[PDB]
């Protein structure tokens, strides 16, 4: 009902939020990891498309 | 009872002394490229292609492809893990103590079950007539394809230890599924494959399309109207929505309610105990996605045979591959914004089901995982930490006042994030984005805590 | 029946490649481990004792000189093992900081094993020399080493009085 | 299922975007105080040139070829677009890659190229990165050097033999390769062995004579020539000397780490002293009065008496009455007034920590509990003998400039070993104002109270050491 | 020794059994219908248990 | 595996001398010193007893200890009589006699004997106003046994303070207090009198 | 039984190359 939502609002108001510097730093780190994995996978698939099409008759 | 099988099964040697962080990262980066290049390579003897793909909805959760060397994927590892974790939780065998030889025999049995189930899966995949026909393909290529699948299964089941035994920074299962989601995002963003559906060929990629449709099209207004938001292929708006969901979940992961605590064995030393708003992170959405995939597969396999029935028709009706007007349809997420706006009751019931299911799954998982208040308070009492209250404030009371609310709120919060990312139209399902964010965040935290 | 031997041939060549690489890598690792430099400078008392034994075989030499040589060899070995026991814990605590490579740790392990083999060999030879002469040798060896280094320190501290007397006569 | 385009229609845009997304951001890669002294040492040009050579960074050749290749690709693709766009209702998917790649002509070539790449370039570069990130250790020195120097460690050695155990490094190999040894070996050995007095070298002549590999004997003779300010007569070896200085400083850092991990008092108190002597460029065992700029062995030999076994530190020298002017500023001899004035003006600016209160204290209560976390507070004003950064070391006889650090460790006297590793810091919290310094460690679980001895040993300076005795408490 | 041989035989029988049941989709069509009927009966029993649980929950709620 | 060295036993002497050419002067002098020490040990063993096996270090032959004690006693009587010359002469003779203790015997006994002899000779030298000799004798005494030799530290500090070098005396008495009871009071008095 | 990690990586690389060689041998036998 509404008691659960009030308890959630209370838990949110009691929680301490991350600052701007920490958020920016962690976002930059996660973005670095994401871009690394994605670019490696994309390069592998792109270079493997024509080699696969030449290998398979 | 599996003592004689112990010297036969090969296991990776333990590290001599220790491994630095750079060498660990190099081991991980060198063992992941092998998994990728093996997943992109085609098998031999494949004849009958363009065949219906069974366990289609499971390929997003389980790393595999259509006809590559990784058809077995990582299913034996996770299958053995789940069955033996269920056996340990249900307490059927005496394997509960923390003895060294007991856990060694446990891991040996797990590896043996994994390899035998991998062999069984390869055999059933070959002899079911999926790649071809046993009488049509021949009697010589069948055993060759069998051994070609079993060798890859053995390679991956033995390579998992190269990440788990200590040479890797984390586990192996949480990477082979976290890399495919990033792969799908980047390939959906920079796709070079053109799709000529008439009236000029267009690019499947997002940025490639925004460049092409802008450079070789008159009426730049109509060149951007179908480049910012088009519904047929990925666009720029979906990419920006994915970026927004990513930023929001990164910011929201950090909510934690620190509690003051000072030790009592060694006076003076202070500290803090964090309880994140994402308590049991990515567990409830994972359980909900697993349940949804299981019920969808069951409904589809039942409708493929008994479509002319009453209860089957009420369970779910599929059509092109996508359920509609059924229970599985209500469990299915809305396609786009207009698809949500055409039927309000569907969106309402889906929102409510997602929220309630995620919350209740988190609440019932917090008891099985062992992080319950009655457990964590006892663990802290055993470790010696006492609440740094005003006048001997108890720990169990505040801990049991904080933990259940945190869990039952984090479940609904992550469910709402997933449903908002799905309704807004972010690239990839919300489950994929949440997994790819949470796993990377956990590994970043582990790296920051260990060294660097 | 070529269709039934083709996959067997594939498996055979794969297993052969795996084995012929594993054996080669193990041999290369063994050669690299054996190519390491010795820890401490070449032993001299052992050389003198074995030269005396060879002169005996190529012979008349008494056994008192042999007992003296064995005593000196035991003293040298006890000094070596004392140094190793002093350095073991320091190297173990230092390896965690990362300021020392692994080759030094391997050299130290090989030196410890060689010293264990040497002490076993010398106590066996000593038991062969005289009845129940296996532990008294090492008691006498440690006592002789301590007394020798103490006497050296004392002579070194005593040989300085000349400079002090000269300085006092100058300042007077 | 696919069908590659046999024209220059679709791959131009794709390759142009993919090349631009890399060549656009890569172009951005291509696009505290100092002390006051009017004294310039001999051979200023050599040491200043070495100091300038110390730092070097181009960061231009690594990415210039990449940027120029990217821009050439962009240009060629724009040309292809402009040329081909002129000449240019179902379901069919294609790829924006050329046709000659999959044709029966270049298929074998591209397959062999990919096989060779993934079978050669990957393992080679991986082994390169592996064996390239193994030789450098935490203290920025070759692992072989630390391994070779660990063995030379002895039970008790201070002053003299530390230089001998330190000269056996590895950078001297790469610094003295080829015929660079026999070019100077004879002259350097003769000068060091003859000109120096037995007070500064007593028995190290034996260790200098016994060694036979002229890549270590040359380096050790050169190190002694540096540490004595010998001014050997040729303009080619001086740069090697002032470089062996910095090499010996780095090896001194490594040796301090080793001796500290071993655990002793005399080796540590000797490693700190040899670090001070190398940074200041004075012989270990000579009078510390040579830190002033215009002093020579004659002046210090004539000011602190004819022949005495103790050495007047800088403090006791500056605290004398106005007699030193009649002692060393006469001016037919030692010095002139114009130089002595600058000597005093630079002596009145050196850091000298003088602690006044060092009492233990536990956080959370008043009496310290056995096996608890106790932090010692030490506070004393920086008074020269007469997050703020301290001025750099006044040592114009080495290439690199050294920020003066301070090491605070405390040890007992009975067993003669160290108790807690030191807490090296390099900044204060601004005669001067009242500073403060803190350091925490775990108290030992006992009931009996015992005494400690803390050391205020500092590097980059010689003669500034505070040895105070404190008493710990455990009441329970 | 005899107990070790018995345990080895039991382990071999168990691995043969699991290796046989994993190949069940290769049934010889003799016992497939009975297995399907048994699975349907188990599913019906599970559905009846779930319905009984839902009814008990609705009754306790009232 | 062993490095062979061509030896040559000398008959009727039982002393070995390295034959002519280890192709290195350093190796030559090292082997020469080693053979010198080997001849020394051989002489000791042949002078021990007809059995050439050394006895264990558990028992101690009391004759040498008795001779050392009686020499120390007569030297103490000669010193208390008033003379100091023959006193320190006989003290040095007793030190030379105690130094004849072989190495296979325990080292603590000889260490304590040399401690006593050096302390007594340092005191006798202090009675002779010979300060450097007294200082080096006190240094040898305190180097032998540093625990319990309060008189040694006291004599060293007094010799220093008398002969100058106040910094060395401060360090000496500081280490004395760090090691350390009338000895503590005497050390504190000497440190305050510095 | 134990195995060194370098052996595992070289085994995986030899596996990939063996599959590639099998494919290219099949193609060669097809074209000729």
């Amino acid at each position: 009902p509404r008691d659960f939502l009030k308890d959630g609002m209370q838990f949110i108001h009691k929680c301490q939020k991350p600052d701007r510097k920490e958020f920016k730093k962690v976002c930059q780190a996660v973005a670095i990891g994401f871009v690394a994995m994605g670019a490696i996978g994309y390069i592998v698939k792109l270079v493997h498309i024509p080699i696969n099409n030449i290998l398979v008759a | 009872l599996i003592k004689p099988f112990t010297p036969l099964l090969p296991e990776v040697a333990a590290p001599e002394t220790k491994v630095p962080f750079n060498q660990k990262l190099m081991w991980t980066g060198l063992t992941l490229l092998i998994f990728l290049v093996m997943s992109q390579m085609p098998l031999y003897g494949i004849v009958s292609s363009d065949t219906s793909d069974p366990l289609y909805w499971l390929r997003m959760m389980l790393a595999s492809n259509r006809g590559t060397l990784m058809e077995l994927g990582i299913t034996p590892i996770i299958s053995s893990g789940m069955v033996f974790q269920l056996l340990a939780g249900t307490h059927l065998i005496d394997v509960n103590l923390d003895l060294k030889t007991d856990r060694e025999l446990y891991q040996t049995a797990q590896k043996l079950f994994a390899i035998i189930l991998s062999f069984g899966q390869a055999c059933v995949h070959v002899l079911t007539g999926l790649y071809g026909q046993p009488s049509d393909l021949g009697a010589g290529i069948c055993v060759l394809l069998i051994v070609q699948l079993v060798v890859a299964g053995l390679v991956v089941i033995l390579l998992d230890e190269l990440l788990q035994k200590g040479y890797g920074l984390g586990s192996g299962i949480s990477l082979f599924i976290a890399t495919n989601i990033c792969e799908s995002i980047v390939w959906k963003a920079f796709s070079p494959t053109t799709i000529n559906t008439g009236r000029g060929p267009e690019f499947e990629g997002a940025i490639i399309a925004l460049f092409h449709l802008l450079l070789t099209w008159p009426d730049k207004q109509r060149a951007l109207r179908e480049a910012f938001y088009r519904q047929s292929l990925p666009n720029i708006m979906n990419l920006l929505a994915t970026l927004l969901v990513f930023a929001a979940v990164i910011y929201l992961q950090g909510f934690r309610v620190e509690i003051p605590v000072k030790s009592a064995r060694q006076r003076g030393v202070r500290g803090s105990y964090p309880v994140r708003l994402f308590y049991t992170s990515n567990m409830p959405i994972m359980l909900q996605s697993a349940l949804c995939s299981n019920v969808f597969l069951i409904s589809q396999m039942l409708y493929s045979r008994f479509s002319d029935n009453l209860l089957v028709r009420l369970l779910g009706v599929w059509e092109p591959l996508h359920a509609a007007s059924g229970i599985a349809y209500y469990m299915s997420p809305p396609l786009n914004f207009k698809e949500a706006l055409l039927d309000p009751v569907h969106t309402v019931v889906y929102i409510t089901f997602m929220l309630v299911a995620c919350a209740l799954f988190s609440k019932t998982w917090i008891e099985v995982s062992g992080s319950s208040p009655r457990d964590v308070a006892k663990q802290l009492k055993d470790q010696g930490l006492v609440m740094a209250g005003h006048r001997e404030q108890s720990m169990y009371k505040e801990l049991k006042r904080v933990i259940p609310t945190a869990a039952a709120f984090g479940g609904a919060c992550i469910g709402a994030l997933s449903v908002a990312s799905d309704l807004l139209g972010a690239l990839g399902s919300g489950t994929g984005i949440l997994l790819a964010v949470t796993i990377i965040y956990g590994y970043f935290e582990m790296a920051a805590r260990e060294g660097d | 029946w070529l269709t039934l031997v083709v996959p067997f041939a594939y498996l055979g060549v794969l297993i052969g490649c795996l084995a012929t690489f594993s054996s080669l890598y193990r041999r290369r690792k063994a050669a690299k481990a054996a190519s390491l430099e010795p820890w401490f400078p070449p032993h001299l008392q052992r050389d003198i004792y074995h030269s005396l034994l060879h002169l005996d075989q190529q012979q008349r030499v008494p056994e008192t000189v042999l007992k003296a040589a064995l005593l000196r060899r035991a003293a040298e070995d006890i000094k070596r093992v004392m140094a190793i026991r002093e350095q073991k814990q320091a190297l173990a605590l230092l390896l965690q900081r990362g300021s020392v490579g692994d080759e030094l740790w391997q050299r130290f392990l090989r030196a410890e094993k060689e010293m264990e083999d040497e002490v076993r060999d010398v106590v066996a030879e000593a038991n062969s020399y005289a009845p129940n002469w296996g532990q008294v040798i090492f008691q006498s060896a440690r006592e002789m080493d301590a007394n020798a280094t103490y006497r050296a320190r004392m002579e070194e501290y005593q040989a300085t009085v000349a400079e002090e007397r000269a300085w006092w006569d100058k300042k007077r | 299922e696919y069908n590659y385009d046999e024209n220059g229609q679709f791959f131009p845009f794709f390759v142009l975007t993919l090349t631009g997304l890399v060549t656009l951001p890569l172009t951005y890669s291509l696009l505290a105080p100092r002390i006051k002294s009017d004294f310039k040492p001999q051979h200023d040009d050599i040491i200043q040139n070495q100091k300038r050579k110390r730092l070097r960074k181009e960061r231009r050749v690594k990415r210039a070829i990449a940027v120029v290749v990217g821009w050439a690709i962009i240009g060629y693709m724009v040309y292809l677009i402009i040329v081909t766009r002129r000449t240019a209702g179902s379901y069919s998917i294609g790829i924006a890659l050329p046709k000659l790649i999959i044709e029966e002509g270049s298929g074998k070539y591209v397959l062999m190229l990919y096989a060779s790449l993934l079978g050669i370039l990957l393992p080679y570069i991986v082994g390169r990165w592996w064996y390239g990130s193994q030789r450098y250790t935490r203290e920025k020195v070759l692992a072989a050097s630390a391994g070779n120097m660990f063995r030379e460690y002895e039970g008790t050695m201070i002053g003299g033999p530390i230089v001998n155990a330190l000269s056996t490094g590895e950078e001297y190999k790469e610094m003295l390769s080829g015929p660079k040894a026999e070019e100077g070996l004879a002259k350097v050995e003769k000068k060091v062995l003859a000109l120096d007095e037995k007070i500064l070298s007593a028995k190290d002549r034996e260790v200098l004579r016994k060694i036979d590999n002229p890549v270590r004997r040359k380096a050790l003779a050169l190190l002694w020539a540096y540490l004595n300010r010998i001014d050997l007569e040729d303009p080619v070896l001086n740069e090697e000397k002032y470089e062996a200085g910095s090499i010996a400083l780095s090896l001194t850092e490594s040796f301090t780490a080793i001796a500290l991990a071993f655990g002793n008092l005399i080796p540590i108190i000797g490693a700190y002293r040899i670090s001070q002597c190398i940074v200041q460029a004075i012989s270990p065992g000579s009078s510390p009065l040579l830190q002033l700029p215009y002093f020579t062995p004659k002046v210090v030999e004539s000011v602190e008496g004819a022949d005495v076994k103790t050495h007047l530190s800088v403090q006791k020298y500056l605290d004398m009455p106005e007699e030193r002017r009649r002692s060393l500023t006469v001016g037919p001899g030692l010095l002139t007034e114009d130089q002595y004035n600058s000597a005093i003006a630079v002596a009145k600016q050196l850091p000298l920590f003088a602690i006044s209160k060092a009492f233990f204290k536990v956080a959370g209560e008043r009496v310290v509990t056995p096996s608890s976390l106790v932090q010692l507070v030490i506070k004393g004003r920086i008074i020269p003998p007469g997050r703020v950064q301290p001025p750099l070391a006044h040592a114009p006889y080495l290439p690199r400039d050294h920020p003066p650090r301070w090491h605070i460790f405390l040890a007992d006297a009975k067993q003669g070993k160290i108790a807690v590793p030191p807490f090296t810091f390099t900044t204060f919290d601004k005669t001067f104002n009242m500073q403060t310094l803190r350091m925490q460690f775990q108290a030992p679980p006992q009931v009996g109270n015992f005494s400690f001895v803390l050391h205020m040993i500092s590097d980059s300076y010689m003669g500034f050491d505070v040895k105070q005795e404190i008493t710990l408490q455990v009441e329970d | 020794e005899g107990p070790q041989w018995k345990q080895k035989a039991l382990a071999a029988a168990f691995v043969i059994g699991i290796f046989a049941i994993v190949l069940f989709p290769l049934w010889p069509i003799m016992l497939r219908q009975g297995v399907w009927y048994l699975s349907v009966g188990m599913l019906g029993l599970l559905g009846l248990f779930f319905a009984l649980a839902i009814v008990r929950l609705i009754l306790f709620c009232v | 595996t062993y490095t062979h060295y061509p030896l040559h036993l000398d008959p009727s002497s039982k002393a070995v001398s390295l034959a002519t050419t280890g192709q290195t002067p350093a190796q030559t002098e090292a082997v020469e010193a080693e053979l010198q020490q080997l001849n020394a040990l051989h002489r000791s063993l042949i002078s021990l007893d007809p059995p050439n096996v050394p006895p264990p270090p558990l028992p101690i032959n009391p004759k040498r200890s008795a001779q050392i004690t009686k020499l120390k006693e007569t030297a103490n009587t000669a010193y208390k009589r008033g003379n100091h010359g023959e006193a320190v002469r006989l003290y040095s003779y007793a030190i030379e006699m105690a130094a004849g203790r072989p190495g296979w015997e325990p080292v603590n006994l000889a260490r304590e004997e040399l401690s006593g002899l050096y302390a007594n000779r340092a005191q006798a030298h202090m009675a002779q106003q010979m300060w450097p000799e007294g200082w080096v004798d006190a240094k040898c005494s305190v180097e032998s046994k540093p625990v319990g030799n309060a008189k040694g530290w006291w004599r060293g500090g007094k010799c220093l303070v008398e002969m100058g070098r106040y910094d060395e005396a401060r360090a000496w008495i500081e280490q004395a207090l760090g090691i350390e009871s009338d000895g503590g009071k005497e050390l504190a008095a000497l440190l305050e009198e510095i | 039984l134990r195995v060194d990690p370098v052996v595992v990586l070289v085994l995986s690389l030899c596996f990939i190359f063996s599959v590639v060689g099998l494919h290219v041998i099949a193609k060669i036998t097809r074209k000729f």
